[PDB]
DNA sequence: ATGCCTATAGGGCGAATTGGGTACCGCTGA
DNA sequence: TCAGCGGTACCCAATTCGCCCTATAGGCAT
């Protein structure tokens, strides 16, 4: 839990695991003086709150290590209970859970030096959300900084228009060049988008993201498979731009499944 | 089946003022029809059997075809006597509690009618017990008490932060900020016009982001056109106008794809003045200086002769360099430098040691401490061609610049329409962005007065509050036409009341409302009350409010004793449930009023449930069917900082008082 | 005897912020010393056994000679954590009820101290329940709530109508209106300076009439001096300055006869600067145009070379007239007229019928619809000498005008002192006018806190009303240190409260006070409560914590609460507190008749009420303060007088006797 | 070692923003 | 009437504050 974006990552995930379709992720002073995650997920009882801190792994990994203010109201008729620092008294909050947490950094001087300025650190927080956003197209995420609402990733209906939010995450540049992919061989199902290598510019080359059953894994296997496909359509071998989604039944065959899916879409 | 009705009318330089009286019933009323046809329709409507007019009435044509006419003096229609006489007639110290105090044009008619009534009748007329103003514009009738309380444009302090403006005012251009502000002080109630906006706002929800940067380029075109009409426009104003003209091809393309006939209409009203674009592009430099006084405004290529007189002033530096060089060679003085001076003009300066080694051609202009400056015929000749060419090129610049007013003013009207349309687009697209951003719904209008909110929220409070707004449901109708909202401080008494008031107003600017779902009925008058006077405003609401009016009574009961404010609140609630049947909201601390839902038909008990745990407290902020459980100032007192020892003395004195009841 | 004290300090670009804590008592204080020596004196005064500082503290010289020093990180002194931590410590939703909310510089120290206190002690600290701002300067303590409520300078709307300003602001010049507004913002409490003004105002009461017309000639000299320093001053600004300079001989004569050493001191600070008068009199025309841009500013006789370049432009109309005449004679064309054009220059226009009957000397410049305009060498030569001489004379006018800044700026300081003194004279003479007109009295200051008013009145309400204010007296002291003011609505109990507040403030600008006779004691903090609970109770708590034995407390309707059992019970404890513990000067305007049992309960408290006579539905308010309590409710009687329908009033009286039948 | 990545801090540029300048607005004895 | 005539509101426009960005080094697993 060393980077401020790490705290986010865990906590934003903690909402998704509670079955959340709305995430209010809020920050101030580039994540140094506010880290707030509010959801419309499932609430947590006054009982389970206490010893979760004193998901229960991550909550405790930050709770007594920060000024953590964990409040929630169970969907079942109750009164929103609220913790601090190890003290439960009731607040009033909607169905779900909220962690208006201040900087983990408290008794660690060296961890302040570890802080890589800020603005850059909320730009890293943005990337966490930006990634998580593409993983879950069913969850709404409104990202804010300094009280200023920054980015607005609104939940698309099941098999709806994905491009707006996609374009919100990846800017207008990619959205224009976005060529959709739909490959399927047995248990393996590949979906997503690719920018046309003909009109691929330096700005688009910043986007290289690959999601496998929700979780993103930065694996070099996929880099070969993609830069094999980007080479064997047109001669030029520049930096690609893509966002792709593979669903598999819970390696080298998968590599070949990927490559074949791309080249057919581009032409 | 007609009655004997009496009336009076008077006018100033501004408009007209009107008043009436039926001697059978005792109904006395007031109005200020601004135009003629409205005034003619008002006489035609009431149809008085006896009609007053002041000897010097200008627009006589109205009354010369009416019956039972009465020529009256002027002094009778004077506001001083009118106010004084009518105050003592009703027995008040002011006519603020009739909502006519700041309608002096109409009070001249009312004042003259009563002085005539007191002279026509000359008996006791207690039937005349009240008057009321009826600015029944499609615009909603709102006392300034509402605008200062709702904080539409101004908070309690006097700033424009934590307003409905501040929130909705993410408008890119100032003329958008102002049309937004005017809409909020003049809510449209023409259900057709409101639906025109709601269909517009729904279609631009998707395209909101792309249009907004294009609108930020325009600037305040509306106030630039006002200076253009005055013939006082500045170059930097015309630069903004050109920058705006370039965006019209772009906006005509983006809005062409959008599916909304109102949008396609506004797109045509926007029009295109690409002819005026061409003129200003050719005429003016990309970014000229502040004033026309300084010149350097009109670009080269527009006027041949501008460039001619410029070419004289441009052949300057090379003429002086070759002089400076030749005269440095010829004399043998290397400190010789030819430069300009605003005061004296051009000159030839030589160092004091080399000064008197200069030739006989040189005439002394300026003696310095360190040098001797001179002037020669060739310079003094070249001095003339510059100084005059500057002025004549600059004079041509002033004349051309005013001539551009004669080229633009033919479209002046069309540009105001375009500017209004562009300003309206910024508002609508801004609201389309706000409704997209803040997840607002389209409220649909019904026939009878009533607001049905589904998980609604305070459009301002939710935005600035760190925590989420606890959404509140509402069901107002002529069946449920009043809600006794008893509760704690930080209960949400004031919030749920004022949240309802904004929802109505926001719904009546055709803008998407802060709620999951709203269905709302006719609300003509929005009347509001808050502590600074008190009784003055409440009475106005009593007299003015109708079956359709929205009443927002806040803590009536800040009184002389427990009894005078409970008794009045109980009577006012009865009145608005028994007689008037207005859509009424009566947030209050009087739990004794919670005996009215059993007393009255139409009144309903609601409360903002608060659950106290430990020493501290939680406020659910959710409206529940019932009443307040206990007092909450004790719980709040600590939360306002107060030492716990007088909270202790409060709880120690509480149980001495609570032991009785 | 000797204490164990803990403290912390931090600074921004603006000034310093400070905080302390004694673990024996549980006192927790705050301050914002603006300058260095004040900050050094504050450390020297408190003398903490343990002292905090942020790693990047700039002015280290303060703390390098102190004991038990502690180097702390920066982030600990951040306002975000400070506010959050301290809010949950006290349990409040804001620190407004400590009167420190808008002191963020000091809260950085307090925020860092508590985080450190919670860690140094880690023990029972409920003896810490509050923080308070002890201002480095205690000359006067005023809340924005007073300034907005009393309407000293600004009414509820935001304008300056029916304020204490509007009344006292009959000042002839705007710089007088502003110094009047600042004094009201900063009431002087230095007895000597207050008596300096009262002796000044007494002496000018008679001489006020003569001086006031002379002060109206000055205009806003203060803002003219601001532009003079910026080198952006305008001719009509310099015209006002000269018009002001001419009045200094006149004012030095009128004030010489007046018997007041403070006036004679102000008269010397007034100065004369009859040299700077001579300069501007010679330099500038009596009334020049708005801007310097188009010249016509500097008078002839000042600069000989200005007059030279003018003489070229002055030999203009007669040169063209004699041409126009000679050419009209020679040609025989009477429609021949020689005129100027900005675009083309000068010309000779002849009517179209006579146009082609002109001589061969004439060269065509401009063809018109109705005429033919021409140019000749004599004119085209004369055209040059004008156009250029205009610009150069005008250019010399810009330079000379900027040079006059070089001549005036040596006395810039002395003129600001003079302008401040002239502005002060307008204020003082204006107040001396008000005191003369309304027969205001000179209040004299005593040692212990207490206001003794004899037939005193609301200085503002009395002026606007169409009935003389029913002036009422007062008797405050640390013996009679609270008054329970019950009575009707429009009873005049908020008025008598607010009338007392202005009287104190007006007495503390050294101005003659709206009363027959006043003797007043030290009032350091003027605290007020403004109706409309989360607004109301926050301010009341601030006034509980902050108010001292000497502070003036002005409670209005403590009790606009969730019931008559919460509001009373609070108000009850508040009255006890300010009579039992604080024993402070309190005016408690309320409708809680149950609190009228406190004069028998408490020592220092006294029952008073506003007499009113009701006949039928109508009611008449005597507006006179009587020792006792309110008779009954009065809202019923008022309701009708505010317009409320008799259908409500009857239903009020019908519901009244259903409720009054119980009690 | 090392080599491609990666955050960084000063610098540059853009967006608010309030003082300064202007066009306007009564208006004030004369 | 009247001609300044000072005030006054208000629209700029350079200034101030915050946001971005690209050369400028480091950086850490390999
Ligand atoms: N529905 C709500 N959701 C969130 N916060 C709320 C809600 N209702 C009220 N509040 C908060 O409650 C506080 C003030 O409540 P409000 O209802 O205005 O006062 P009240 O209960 O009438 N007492 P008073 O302060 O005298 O007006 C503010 O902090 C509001 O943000
Ligand atoms: N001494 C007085 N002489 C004449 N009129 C007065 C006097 N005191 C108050 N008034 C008038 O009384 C009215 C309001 O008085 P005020 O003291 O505000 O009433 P209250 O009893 O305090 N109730 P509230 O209006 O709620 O503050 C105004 O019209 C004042 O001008």
């Amino acid at each position: 839990v060393e980077r401020p974006a790490s705290v986010v990552k865990e906590l934003v995930e903690n909402s998704l695991d509670a079955g959340a379709t709305r995430i209010d992720i809020d920050i101030e002073r580039g994540g140094a003086k506010l880290i707030r995650i509010r959801d419309n997920g499932s609430g947590i009882k006054k009982d389970e709150l206490a010893l979760a801190l004193a998901r229960g792994e991550a909550l405790a990994s930050i709770s007594s290590v920060s000024r953590l203010t964990l409040t929630s109201r169970t969907a079942e008729q109750q009164e929103a209970w609220q913790a601090y620092a190890v003290t439960v008294k009731p607040a009033a909050h909607p169905v779900g859970t909220t962690l208006e947490v201040l900087d983990l950094f408290y008794n660690t001087p060296a961890r302040r030096k570890f802080l890589r300025t800020e603005k850059t650190e909320f730009n890293h927080i943005d990337e966490i959300i930006r990634r998580i956003a593409l993983a879950r197209f069913d969850v709404t995420i409104n990202l804010s900084h300094n009280g200023k609402i920054v980015r607005q990733y609104r939940a698309v209906p099941e098999g709806g228009q994905k491009e707006r939010r996609l374009g919100a995450i990846l800017g207008t540049a990619f959205l224009e060049q976005a060529l959709a992919i739909e490959w399927q061989h047995g248990d393996l199902t590949l979906r997503g988008w690719v920018a046309d290598p003909n009109h691929t510019t330096p700005a688009l080359a910043e986007i290289q993201y690959f999601y496998v059953n929700g979780r993103m894994m930065r694996d070099r296997l996929i880099n070969h498979a993609i830069r094999q496909a980007y080479e064997d359509k047109l001669g030029a071998d520049q930096q690609p731009a893509f966002v792709l989604y593979l669903e598999i039944d819970p390696s080298r065959l998968v590599h070949d499944f990927i490559y074949q899916g791309v080249l057919s879409v581009l032409q | 089946r007609q009655d004997n009705l009496l009336a009076a009318i008077w006018q100033d330089s501004k408009g007209f003022g009107y008043a009436t009286l039926d001697i059978s019933s005792g109904r006395f009323r007031l109005s200020e029809p601004a135009d003629r046809e409205t005034m003619a329709a008002e006489l035609q409507r009431t149809n008085p059997a006896e009609l007053l007019y002041a000897e010097d009435f200008a627009e006589m044509s109205l009354i010369e075809g009416r019956r039972g006419l009465r020529r009256r003096p002027l002094w009778e229609f004077e506001i001083d006597t009118a106010r004084q006489q009518l105050n003592l007639q009703f027995g008040t110290r002011d006519l603020v509690g009739f909502g006519v105090e700041n309608a002096p044009r109409g009070l001249s008619a009312a004042g003259a009618l009563l002085q005539y009534a007191k002279c026509t009748q000359r008996t006791t007329l207690p039937h005349i017990r009240s008057i009321t103003m009826e600015r029944e514009q499609d615009s909603i009738i709102m006392d300034a008490a509402t605008r200062r309380n709702l904080e539409i444009t101004q908070n309690l302090a006097g700033g424009a932060e934590n307003t409905l403006a501040s929130v909705l005012d993410s408008t890119v251009t100032p003329m958008g900020s102002r049309m937004l502000k005017r809409w909020l002080h003049m809510p449209v109630r023409d259900t057709r016009v409101l639906l025109e906006r709601q269909q517009t706002i729904g279609a631009l929800q998707d395209f909101t982001a792309g249009l907004q940067p294009v609108l930020r380029q325009v600037g305040d075109l509306e106030r630039i056109l006002a200076r253009l009409a005055l013939r006082t426009a500045r170059p930097r104003d015309l630069a903004r106008m050109r920058h705006a003209f370039q965006q019209l091809p772009e906006l005509r393309a983006q809005l062409e794809t959008v599916d909304s006939a109102p949008v396609q209409a506004l797109r045509e009203k926007m029009g295109e003045f690409a002819e005026l674009r061409d003129l200003l592009e050719r005429a003016i430099i990309d970014t000229p200086p502040v004033l026309v006084r300084d010149g350097g405004v009109i670009a080269s290529g527009y006027n041949e002769e501008l460039d001619e007189w410029r070419a004289l002033a441009d052949g300057a530096t090379d003429y002086l360099e070759r002089l400076e060089v030749r005269e440095r060679e010829r004399t043998g003085l290397d400190t010789l430098k030819v430069g300009f001076n605003a005061v004296h003009g051009y000159y030839i300066q030589i160092s004091r040691g080399q000064s008197h080694l200069a030739p006989i051609n040189y005439m002394r202009r300026q003696t310095l401490k360190n040098a001797e400056r001179y002037i020669i015929p060739e310079l003094k000749e070249y001095e003339d061609k510059v100084l005059t060419s500057k002025g004549k090129a600059l004079a041509l610049e002033k004349q051309l610049y005013e001539e551009l007013f004669d080229l633009l003013l033919p479209h002046l009207e069309a540009l105001q329409q375009s500017a209004s349309a562009l300003a309206e687009l910024d508002v609508l697209v801004n609201l389309a962005e706000r409704a997209y951003t803040l997840n607002y719904t389209s409220p649909t209008f019904i026939d009878k007065p009533g607001i049905r909110i589904t998980e609604g929220r305070h459009p301002v409070v939710e935005q600035v509050l760190n925590e989420p707004f606890i959404a509140n449901p509402l069901n107002l109708s002529p069946q449920r036409r009043m809600l006794i909202i008893t509760g704690p401080n930080m209960g949400g008494k004031s919030t749920y009341m004022r949240q309802t008031a904004l929802i109505a107003l926001m719904a009546y600017i055709g803008s998407y409302v802060p709620a999951q779902k709203v269905e709302i009925g006719p609300i003509d008058r929005i009347f509001t009350r808050v502590g600074a006077v008190e009784m003055t405003e409440t009475a106005n609401i009593l007299h003015n409010a109708t079956e359709y009016s929205l009443v927002l009574m806040d803590e009536i009961g800040r009184g002389t004793s427990t009894y005078d404010g409970l008794s009045l609140a109980w009577a006012v609630a009865e009145n608005l449930a028994n007689k008037i049947k207005a859509l009424t909201l009566f947030a209050t601390h009087y739990f004794e009023l919670t005996q009215l839902p059993e007393k009255m038909e139409g009144v309903a008990n609601v409360h903002l449930d608060a659950l106290e745990h430990g020493d501290t407290i939680a406020f659910m902020h959710s409206v529940q069917d019932g009443a307040a459980s206990k007092s909450y100032g004790l719980a709040v007192a600590a939360l306002a900082g107060v030492p716990k020892e007088v909270i202790k003395r409060a709880r120690q004195k509480l149980r001495e008082l609570e032991s009785i009841s």
